[PDB]
């Protein structure tokens, strides 16, 4: 599968409004000056694929996501996927996953625009080869991970992509 | 014998893979992939040895940002290679790396995204010009906004950040 879009609505930097940020099936460069909210889209895709980690999202707390220019009333992500290739095993060329997060730190999620649980969305996302956390996500700052892990960790790695 | 086999024929394929993209990245060099332990792999780790400049290893702690990069980079197209993942999110990758590099490591995504899809935050001109798409940031009034760009509107827009002392990640 492959990502067609993103929308943000009350996410970081993003606004009170739905933003929509679309991708190519192949190769997207994202430009911009400095602190202008680029690593942000990225938070946003952590955020949506059911991360857990505030700090990895470089936010104190998770309520921390929601946009407050110096706020809104939760922070909101949806990720669409075409499908066509069924790598979701899911029988739509679409699927559609969202994550709302409100104030309090609750997270409501839908997949395919019903309410789904987190750990059914995981499911779905490990079944597709996907999770928050891949060697193929690679925050900034942090693509020497892949020399600074141990020689054990690198195996795992390769253990992984094996199926075994 | 049966796991064995199975994680012999990938270690095999991304080692063969790793190699060959290392020497690309890096002209004139070269790099492998050793199973600390050859008899029982799930006994022991998987270590990287490199050689940047053909002859004569560099342990990784005496690599300099870029050749930590480009080894790194090396080992994540070469199982991009072998089992191409659904995308890959690389923000700023081009860290430490001069222009000349930065053109090979665009050169191996531009490749690779006939069979994975690539999303990658730079402020390169080297890694962006021949991006399928180009997304453009500015924050206003505190408020992030996207648009999409042609090439020429991104180029100005990198002219720009270029000229201010300190540009590059890590500053
Ligand atoms: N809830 C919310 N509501 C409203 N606004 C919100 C919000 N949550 C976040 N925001 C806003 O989002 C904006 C940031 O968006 P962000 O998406 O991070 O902006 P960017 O375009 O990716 O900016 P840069 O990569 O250039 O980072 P920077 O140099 O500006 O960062 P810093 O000075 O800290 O850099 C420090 C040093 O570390 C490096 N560095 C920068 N970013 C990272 C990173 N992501 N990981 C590791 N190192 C980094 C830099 O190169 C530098 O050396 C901020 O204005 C923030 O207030
Ligand atoms: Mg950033």
């Amino acid at each position: 599968p492959y990502i067609e879009k993103l929308e943000l609505k009350g996410f970081k930097s993003y606004g009170n409004k739905k933003v929509v940020i679309p991708f190519s099936k192949g190769f997207t460069a994202i430009v911009g000056a400095n602190g202008s909210g680029k690593s942000n889209i990225g938070d946003a895709i952590l955020f949506v694929l059911g991360g857990l980690s505030a700090k990895a999202m470089r936010a104190s707390r998770i309520s921390d996501l929601i946009f407050a220019g110096s706020p809104a009333k939760y922070a909101e992500v949806a990720i669409y996927f075409n499908n066509e290739d069924r790598g979701f095993p899911i029988d739509e060329d679409e699927v559609v996953i969202r994550r709302r997060v409100y104030p309090d730190g609750r997270s409501s999620y839908w997949l395919n625009g019903r309410r789904a649980t987190r750990s059914e969305i995981l499911d779905i996302l490990t079944a597709a080869m996907i999770s928050p956390d891949g060697y193929n996500i690679v925050l900034q700052g942090d693509i020497t991970k892949f020399i600074k892990m141990s020689p054990l960790e690198r195996r795992l790695l390769i253990d992984d992509i094996s199926g075994i | 014998k049966e796991k064995k086999n199975v994680f012999m024929r990938t270690f095999e394929a991304i080692s063969r893979n790793f190699s060959e993209i290392f020497a690309k990245l890096s002209p004139g060099g070269s790099a492998r992939l050793i199973l600390e332990n050859p008899e029982d792999p799930f006994s022991g780790g998987l270590e990287i040895e490199a050689k940047p400049a053909g002859k004569d290893v560099k342990r990784i702690e005496a690599m300099s940002g870029g050749e930590k990069a480009l080894t790194a980079l090396a080992f994540v197209f070469a199982i991009q290679k072998f089992k191409p993942a659904p995308f890959y999110l690389f923000d700023e990758i081009d860290a430490h790396l001069d222009d000349a590099n930065v053109k090979r490591v665009a050169d191996l995504i531009k490749e690779s995204s006939k069979e994975s899809q690539f999303i990658v935050i730079t402020l390169r001109d080297v890694m962006m010009a021949n991006a399928d798409k180009i997304i453009g940031v500015s924050m206003r009034d505190g408020v992030s906004k996207v648009v999409s760009l042609s090439l020429e509107k991104a180029m100005k827009i990198l002219e720009e950040i270029r000229k201010k002392q300190g540009w590059e990640h890590g500053n």
